[PDB]
């Protein structure tokens, strides 16, 4: 049990439980009725990290490979497939192979 | 009139039988009823 | 009977909202309903027919319904108005360019 | 309780005629019944 | 304060910064463990949670905000979503492993499917004659 | 229907009088599990487990350790169900 | 406050309709005026005016001819839907030398 | 929905509506009719929504 | 002028003044418009039907 | 509950196809239509 | 009136038709003024072929004629569709009775409609349509029927 | 009120193991006649090895835990009106201040309640002042 | 001045004990006092008192009128069957009148204002022919849709010109 | 149209006169009512004033602009509460309104571009003069410079067009067609940033997040649409060059769509969800548009209009939470069904419209656009399915988590729903149901 790791956390971490109660039950700022919430560090931490982590981003092999295979290869491959199929289909069309009977989507 | 009939008969038949087994082992009353629903519905879709 | 209360937010504002909506909409609807009932029943629909060869309808002749008759003749510029508008304006712009 | 009767007499202007082997038409009853046998037997269990 | 006031610092690179950061996030000196900060890292933000699931956390513990099973000041995991009970997470270890769940499903599906198509090749029937239709030029013969 | 504090008491008493391995006469209502009941390490949770089934809810795993008396059990059931009043 | 205060509240206070939190009548006249201008003026009369608008895009007129034109071509014995913008005789194709492979399109 | 249970309010009109539908269904069966009422919204490129 | 419209419609006139001025100006545009007034190639009356009927 | 118990019987028997109830009118007619029409092994065996 | 409910459905049909037709004869005929509304006849126009290289007004006139003509021919496809629609609804056995004899009109209509207007997309004016016909005429004369590749 | 520590003794790791086992019997055996048999048969399996060395206790958990995990009913008898129930936590109620914001005419339906509500509110203020001397 | 509560003091009374788990784990004798008090004044005996003009405020004049012709019945019919049955009679008179009135309107609109060859974008109708029966007038009936013009008539086969 | 223009100019003084917030509001709605009455247009340019015209394409866009520009004043009243220079706010709004009318009616390309880029200023006032987050500064930098950095360069294309053409009326360009391969990118990409495009979405989440209810409503309600309106007018002559290089744009839009939807799932901010959502929908609009087929274009016009309306209403919802619980987070906002259940109705409805549930002018769009793309290339279907699938997916999450779970413990007493906000939500949605009756005016413009 680490010899009181659970305990050592216990002392301080149970103090702010009461302050949360004091804040929540606070008749005065609840009476002001302006809305808002008791401040919570984890929430404030979380928002700030969520909005800002570029200053941490190091453009290394990891991030490059991650991003490359995340969208880049998807974008390139899909676009290439689209252009390739269309090139074939339009090639048939401008060759006039399929007359005005068989073809589909006559009305877009 | 097309292989969609063959494909559906596969699936509807299978699920009604899968449900027809799972219902025995299930213990949440409403859940057993729902399984019977699927077991019966699979029959409908297969005859169709 | 043996009612035990329930914590429920206010319903007043929402109920008032519906009431204002129902109030004003009926307010607008009633003269509108009067107007539409009047024209259609006091006058009703002009009947389609052929051209009298010697005649020439004015643009308001070409709508069947009377409220259309009132709207088109009085309130909306004729298509022929908004046609020559462009022909004028495109004439100048082509020449200028 | 009346169930399909009202429909059965008012939906099929051309009731499907089915003259099948006796070992098929009746089979629908006993392959059905053995399920209930199992359903009420496999549940009924002695302690040990 | 505002978000820029709360922006997390860069990854701590010596033990004193580890002590400071653990306090910044109210974590104990070992509780604090920054991300790998290898090129896609938040830096000093602690790496918590990421377990099997949030609902695995204590059901009956006194929670300040039971909603997420969360007490007061405490660093929210960078992936709070993707592990929340409303999202990918469970309460108990799975019985088997991923291959088991997919294999048990799909292996059966492939076999039963293929065995059906084999049996469709031999589609049984009732030995009855072809359905007769009146029409011009058709002269089926009565058994008379 | 609501729940009556006296009936909660008699009901935990009924099961306690019912439970064989406890001292049969069901000595003083405040009988500590290890003192006069002699309830062993495992007999204690057998008590809690019957109380569960009787009162329609699990007791928390550690919070059973808080339950160290039939008075506690009433006190824990009372906190749950608004029985003080 | 006590029982009768809650039971029969005074006409001093007033519940703001969200528009003005200072004067009762200013709030109520704003809401009264705002509601009229928005709802009746647009969403009744205006809806009515559109619903009885005359032919603007000439869709109905287009389907006037649609019956006639089709009927005109069916007793006329000419193609109902002629596939030529003008008469294929009216057009004057230039010679193949003028074409000189000007990437003819189908 | 201010003096009578909403359950009553919907229930009565529901039974009334469907009995009417049921009887109309019989009419459709004894005559074998199929109506296809249509109200168009827009139409472009020769399609009719 | 019921004290519920006091100074409010009064100032509100000026926006309506804008519409009047806006209307009159654009009507004068319909004046510089006239080059094809009945002389188009689609609606254009050839000669006659005048009868004091300046269609638009 | 002798009413709910009895009613739950009626649902069972309609669903169980006990004769001249809902299932019997419906489940029956389907199953011999399966017999009448040429069908596949699994589809046949699986329904029963 | 052989059938009982049909001999009753008639009764509600008399109930429903009664007041409405009374209303028609009672508070319409004594309250209706007579008025007439005719139907356009737009004069033809010198199409793009006629107009000059830079005659912007004329080109604008041609396109409007093209658009209205498009809207009609656009339609004639719809009406033929509606016409075929009725036939397929005619009788449950009656599909092959008049599908091909009636549909094929709609088939020809579609292909003709495509050829004239199809394949241009929005913004298409008389110019692009007209010259497309020119291109097709050239192709037909050189490479033969469309639907054969080239030689 | 006290929030307990998370430390656990091997006695508890073994007794709550017995608790989960009893549950796992339920989810796999229902008939109370069948149950008490097998539950007491389970007890013998927790009794034959009552007192062993710590090391054997660790191996005993190494087997005990697996038995539960490998023999857990795919549909455990989750408890009806408790956490994880099939209908538990059906609805919630908001903090009382929602009642504080009733429109005065809305307030005018239960004056006796609201009057007592007003009194209790001030007395709560006194209580909270006490709670840590403000 | 202005307000929303009329001047009520925005707090909350319950405290730690709002949570079932919190009350169930530990809760002090002073907390037993408040919680019992809270659940003691939870009860209510009399009922929702009536505020007369609250109905007026939440009932605009336009609504007032058309309540009257059917509500005026209630004031006199109320003692005969009580209020509950009297209103029930009021309500279903109202809805029954609405339903039957709409029926004729809809039947009228399909009889005289169908979507014909003139107006378009309305409810265009189309049907199939009835089922003949041996012994019927013109039993061996011939097709009526003689020519394709019959199909998609939409009133155009009956044109004025 | 000078009728409208002079009306707005004579409304400008009311900003100076004290206590005219509500008088201005009614007037803006009233003139919207007047502009409603004026409706007879065809595809040709109509109402040709000195240099102002109006058309199917411009008529509806103007109506939305007048519509939304009046709804600003319903949305924002905290300005009055704070007395935060209501005069500058009202003046900024009207100035913006005039610019929009003149942008959408400028029959010349250069006049159009002039007002188009003149709108850079008043919007920037609206965010900066009434922003909340400290990010408001860098956000304004992103907004302005992403725009100007490409919006300026089309100025060359415009003048190059003049030199080769001799004017800039829209009909005159249509007569010609250009294929110099830089004209195409210079105009296209310059509009694509304001569209915006997925690869240049970057600014847009920031601008919305740190902007007031009003500015965000403007940003998502017109600016994105205004970019698209220019496209519809300009691609007339970019066809051949577009055909050669079009697969790239349609690819990134479609690919970016599923991605940004997955960003929405993982996102944790009401404005961020809506902002990314609005980018997703404008991705599909950009796709159908670049198809250039009749179905695509006529549907694009519809989806721009419907999307603007739904995006506004969702922003009013985001404002409501931001103004009660004082924090944009998903975590803080929750369980509001218990606090404003009659409001959660509107939460559901606006969410419904954004996931294309009928009767909804949005939905009417996707039928048109999806038909176009599918015809254009069958390959698209493999991503169109997922694009719509994840579209509805995050909207479900947004609706549920915000309104469903058990309430938040630390939440200080806040007033309840009120007529202003209720009427605001009806006004954005109910016309979004109205229009389907008469889509032909909002559906046919080509
Ligand atoms: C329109 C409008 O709002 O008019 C007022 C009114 C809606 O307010 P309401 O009927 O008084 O709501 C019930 C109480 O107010 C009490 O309402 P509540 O405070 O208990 O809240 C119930 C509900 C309020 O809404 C409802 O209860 C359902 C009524 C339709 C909305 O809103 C919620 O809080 C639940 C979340 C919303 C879920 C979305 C439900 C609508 C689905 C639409 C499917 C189409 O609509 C009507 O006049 C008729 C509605 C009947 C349905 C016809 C379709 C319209
Ligand atoms: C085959 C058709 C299956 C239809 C379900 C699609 C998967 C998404 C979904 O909504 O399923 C439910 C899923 C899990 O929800 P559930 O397990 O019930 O509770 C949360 C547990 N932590 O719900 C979710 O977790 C939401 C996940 C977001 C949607 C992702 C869908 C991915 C689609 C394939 C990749």
């Amino acid at each position: 049990e680490e010899q009181e790791f659970i305990k050592r956390k216990h002392e301080a971490t149970l103090k702010l439980r009461q302050e949360f109660l004091k804040q929540s039950s606070n008749p005065y700022r609840h009476a002001t009725g302006e809305g808002g919430t008791v401040f919570d560090a984890g929430l404030a931490r979380f928002q700030a990290m969520r909005v800002s982590n570029y200053e941490h981003f190091k453009p290394t092999g990891k991030s490059f490979r991650t991003g490359l295979f995340a969208v880049v290869l998807p974008i390139a491959l899909y676009a290439w497939a689209l252009k390739a199929e269309r090139d074939g289909r339009e090639e048939k069309y401008r060759t006039g192979q399929v007359a005005y009977k068989d073809r589909q989507f006559k009305f877009i | 009139t097309s292989w969609l009939g063959q494909l559906m008969l596969l699936l509807s038949g299978l699920t009604m039988f899968m449900a027809g087994l799972g219902a025995n082992f299930e213990f949440d009353l409403k859940k057993i009823i729902a399984l019977s629903t699927l077991s019966q519905l699979g029959l409908m879709m297969s005859i169709l | 009977g043996h009612h035990q209360m329930i914590i429920k937010p206010s319903r007043f504002q929402w109920d008032k909202f519906k009431d204002l909506l129902h109030f004003y909409v009926m307010l607008g609807v009633i003269p509108v309903t009067a107007l539409v009932l009047y024209a259609n029943i006091f006058v009703g629909p002009a009947q389609l027919a052929e051209i009298p060869e010697g005649y020439e309808p004015k643009h308001w002749e070409y709508e069947k319904h009377p409220i259309s008759r009132f709207i088109s003749r009085y309130i909306l510029n004729s298509d022929q108005q908004n046609y020559e508008k462009s022909l004028h304006y495109l004439y100048e712009e082509n020449e200028k360019a | 309780i009346i169930g399909g009767s009202m429909l059965n007499w008012l939906i099929f202007p051309f009731p499907y005629m089915i003259c099948l082997p006796i070992y098929m038409k009746l089979l629908t009853l006993f392959v059905c019944i053995v399920g209930g046998l199992f359903g009420y037997l496999i549940s009924l269990s002695n302690l040990f | 304060g505002w978000n820029k006031d709360y922006k997390p610092g860069p990854y701590p690179q010596t033990e004193k910064e580890r002590l400071a950061a653990a306090k910044k996030y109210y974590l104990l000196p070992e509780e604090y463990k920054p991300y790998a900060d290898d090129g896609l890292g938040y830096g000093d933000y602690p790496k918590l949670g990421y377990g099997l699931g949030v609902e695995a956390k204590d059901s009956y513990y006194p929670w300040d905000y039971p909603e997420h099973k969360r007490n007061q000041h405490e660093p929210i995991s960078a992936d709070h979503d993707l592990y929340s009970e409303d999202r990918w997470s469970q309460a108990e270890p799975p019985r088997y492993s991923n291959a088991y769940y997919f294999a048990c499903f799909l292996g059966v599906m492939s076999g039963c499917l293929a065995l059906y198509y084999w049996l469709d090749d031999k589609k049984m029937y009732r030995p009855v004659a072809a359905k007769q239709y009146p029409s011009p030029g058709v002269k089926h013969y009565t058994f008379e | 229907p609501p729940l009556s504090l006296k009936l909660i008491n008699e009901r935990v008493l009924l099961v306690l009088k019912l439970y064989d391995k406890i001292d049969p006469s069901k000595l003083n209502v405040e009988s500590h599990f290890i003192n006069d009941l002699g309830l062993d390490s495992l007999d204690h949770v057998e008590v809690i487990m019957a109380m569960e089934d009787e009162f329609g809810f699990e007791i928390p795993d550690s919070d059973a350790e808080k339950l160290l008396k039939p008075a506690d059990i009433i006190k824990y059931v009372a906190d749950k169900e608004d029985v003080y009043e | 406050l006590t029982t009768e205060d809650f039971a029969n509240p005074s006409p001093k206070n007033w519940q703001s309709y969200g528009f003005d939190y200072k004067d009762q009548v200013e709030d109520r006249k704003a809401t009264k005026s705002t509601f009229f201008v928005t709802v009746t003026l647009c969403l009744v009369w205006g809806s009515f005016y559109w619903a009885y608008l005359p032919d603007t895009q000439f869709r109905n007129w287009a389907q006037r001819e649609g019956f006639l034109e089709l009927r005109r071509r069916e007793l006329a014995g000419v193609d109902l839907v002629s596939p030529n913008y003008v008469d294929p005789a009216s057009i004057t194709l230039p010679s193949d030398e003028d074409l000189g492979d000007t990437e003819i399109i189908i | 929905m201010k003096y009578l249970s909403i359950c009553s309010i919907s229930f009565v009109n529901l039974i009334s509506m469907s009995l009417s539908c049921f009887l109309l269904s019989l009419y459709f069966l004894l005559n074998d009719m199929i109506y296809f009422i249509e109200w168009e919204l827009v139409s472009l490129n020769s399609m009719s929504i | 002028m019921v004290l519920g419209l006091d100074k409010r419609a009064l100032w509100g006139a000026l926006p309506l003044l804008g519409f009047a001025i806006g209307h009159f100006l654009d009507k004068k545009e319909t004046e510089r418009m006239t080059m094809f007034r009945d002389k188009s190639a689609l609606y254009g009356r050839p000669a006659g039907s005048e009868g004091k009927a300046p269609s638009w | 509950m002798p009413l709910t118990s009895a009613c739950f019987n009626v649902s069972n028997l309609a669903l169980c196809g006990m004769p001249f109830l809902a299932g019997f009118y419906s489940k029956d007619m389907i199953l011999e239509i399966v017999s009448i029409s040429n069908v596949n092994m699994f589809s046949f065996f699986l329904y029963y | 009136p052989r059938s009982p409910m049909a001999s009753f459905a008639e009764s509600v049909l008399n109930v429903i038709d009664g007041p409405i037709t009374w209303f028609r004869e009672s508070i319409v005929e004594p309250n209706q003024q007579k008025q007439n509304w005719y139907h356009q006849r737009f004069r033809r126009v010198p199409t793009i072929d006629q107009c000059y290289t830079d005659d912007a007004v004329c080109r604008f006139e041609a396109d409007q004629q093209f658009r209205r003509d498009r809207m009609v021919d656009n339609e004639i496809v719809n009406i033929l569709r509606q016409r075929f629609e009725d036939c397929t609804l005619y009788e449950a056995p009656d599909h092959m009775v008049k599908c091909r004899p009636l549909m094929d009109q709609y088939e020809k209509a579609t292909e003709n409609w495509f050829i004239k207007y199809g394949d241009l997309g929005g913004y298409a004016n008389a110019k692009t349509a007209y010259m497309k016909q020119k291109h097709r005429l050239i192709w037909e004369r050189r490479h033969g029927p469309v639907g054969s590749g080239m030689k | 009120a006290q929030v307990p520590l998370a430390i656990v003794s091997h006695k508890r790791q073994v007794c709550s193991l017995y608790k989960r086992a009893l549950r796992n019997l339920e989810s796999w055996y229902d008939r109370r006649n069948v149950y008490r048999y097998r539950a007491v048969q389970l007890r013998a399996r927790f009794d034959e090895n009552r007192s062993k060395d710590l090391g054997e206790g660790i191996r005993l958990l190494a087997c005990g835990q697996r038995e539960l995990f490998e023999t857990r009913h795919f549909q455990p008898r989750n408890f009806a009106n408790s956490a994880g129930g099939c209908a538990f936590e059906r609805e919630v109620i908001p903090p009382d201040w929602v009642l504080d914001y009733w429109h005065p005419l809305e307030k005018a339906q239960y004056p006796e309640y609201f009057a007592k509500r007003e009194q209790r509110k001030k007395e709560f203020v006194t209580w909270w002042e006490k709670q840590y001397g403000k | 001045g202005a307000s929303e509560t009329g001047g009520v003091k925005p707090m909350v009374i319950a405290g730690r004990m709002v949570r079932e788990r919190e009350r169930l784990i530990g809760m002090s004798p002073e907390e037993r006092a408040w919680r019992k008090q809270w659940l003691k004044d939870q009860e209510l005996h009399h009922g929702p008192r009536k505020v007369p003009a609250l109905e007026l405020e939440l009932n605009n004049p336009i609504k007032r009128f058309y309540r009257a012709p059917l509500d005026k019945v209630c004031n006199v019919l109320e003692p005969v069957l009580g209020f509950q049955r009297a209103y029930t009679v009021r309500f279903w008179t109202g809805k029954a009148l609405l339903a039957l009135t709409g029926i004729y309107a809809g039947a009228y609109y399909f009889k005289y204002n169908q979507n014909d060859w003139t107006r378009k974008g309305g409810w265009r109708v189309i049907h199939s022919r009835k089922q003949c029966v041996p012994g019927d007038e013109g039993y061996p009936k011939v097709s009526d849709r003689s020519a394709p013009s019959d199909y998609a008539a939409r009133g155009f086969n009956e044109s004025p010109l | 149209m000078l009728k409208i223009i002079f009306f707005l100019l004579f409304l400008i003084p009311f900003c100076f006169i004290n206590n005219m917030y509500w008088m201005v509001q009614i007037m803006m709605f009233f003139i919207s009512f007047i502009f409603l009455l004026m409706n007879n247009f065809m595809n040709y340019w109509s109402e040709i004033s000195y240099f102002l015209g109006c058309d199917m394409l411009s008529y509806g866009l103007i109506l939305l602009s007048l519509w939304i520009c009046s709804l600003m004043l319903l949305a924002s009243e905290m300005i009055n509460k704070h007395n935060n220079y209501k005069n500058l706010f009202l003046l900024n709004i009207i100035i913006l309104l005039l610019l929009l009318i003149l942008t959408f009616s400028s029959m010349s390309l250069f006049m159009f571009y002039l007002f188009f880029e003149s709108s850079l200023i008043p919007t920037l006032f609206l965010i900066l003069g009434w922003g909340y987050q400290p990010e408001r500064l860098q956000a304004g930098l992103y907004l302005l410079f992403y725009t100007l950095l490409v919006s300026l360069p089309m100025l060359i294309g415009i003048f190059y067009l003049m030199n080769k053409i001799g004017s800039m009326n829209f009909y005159l360009m249509n007569n010609f067609m250009f294929n110099y391969d830089l004209l195409y990118f210079c105009l296209l990409c310059a509009f694509l940033v304001k569209m915006p495009m997925f690869l240049v979405h970057l600014w847009l989440p920031k601008a919305h997040v740190e902007a007031p209810v009003s500015g965000s409503m403007i940003l998502a309600g017109i600016m994105l649409k205004l970019g698209g309106y220019g496209m519809l007018r300009v691609i007339s002559f970019l066809q051949l060059m577009n055909l050669k290089y079009s697969f790239v744009w349609i690819s990134i839009s479609l690919v970016g769509g599923v991605l940004v939807s997955l960003v929405c799932l993982r996102q944790t901010d009401l404005k961020a969800l809506i902002a990314y959502s609005s980018v997703a929908h404008m991705g599909i609009v950009l796709s159908g548009l670049l198809t250039m087929t009749y179905w695509g274009l006529c549907g694009s016009y519809t989806l721009m209009i419907a999307h603007g309306l739904c995006s506004s209403g969702l922003f009013c919802l985001a404002n409501v939470s931001y103004e009660r619980l004082g924090s944009r987070s998903m975590l803080i906002n929750k369980g509001l069904l218990n606090f404003m259940p009659s409001m959660t109705l509107w939460w559901f409805l606006l969410s419904s419209a954004n996931m294309a549930a009928p009767p909804t002018l949005n939905l009417l769009g996707e039928i048109y656009l999806l038909n176009s793309i599918v015809s254009w290339s069958w390959i698209s279907m493999i991503l169109l399915s997922f694009l719509s699938f994840f579209s509805a997916a995050y909207t479900l999450y947004l609706y549920s988590f915000s309104q469903h779970g058990k309430l938040f413990s630390g939440v200080y007493s806040f007033s309840s729903g009120k007529i202003r906000e209720y009427l605001l939500m009806l006004l954005h949605w109910l016309p979004l149901n109205l229009l389907i009756l008469k889509s032909e005016s909002f559906m046919l413009w080509l």
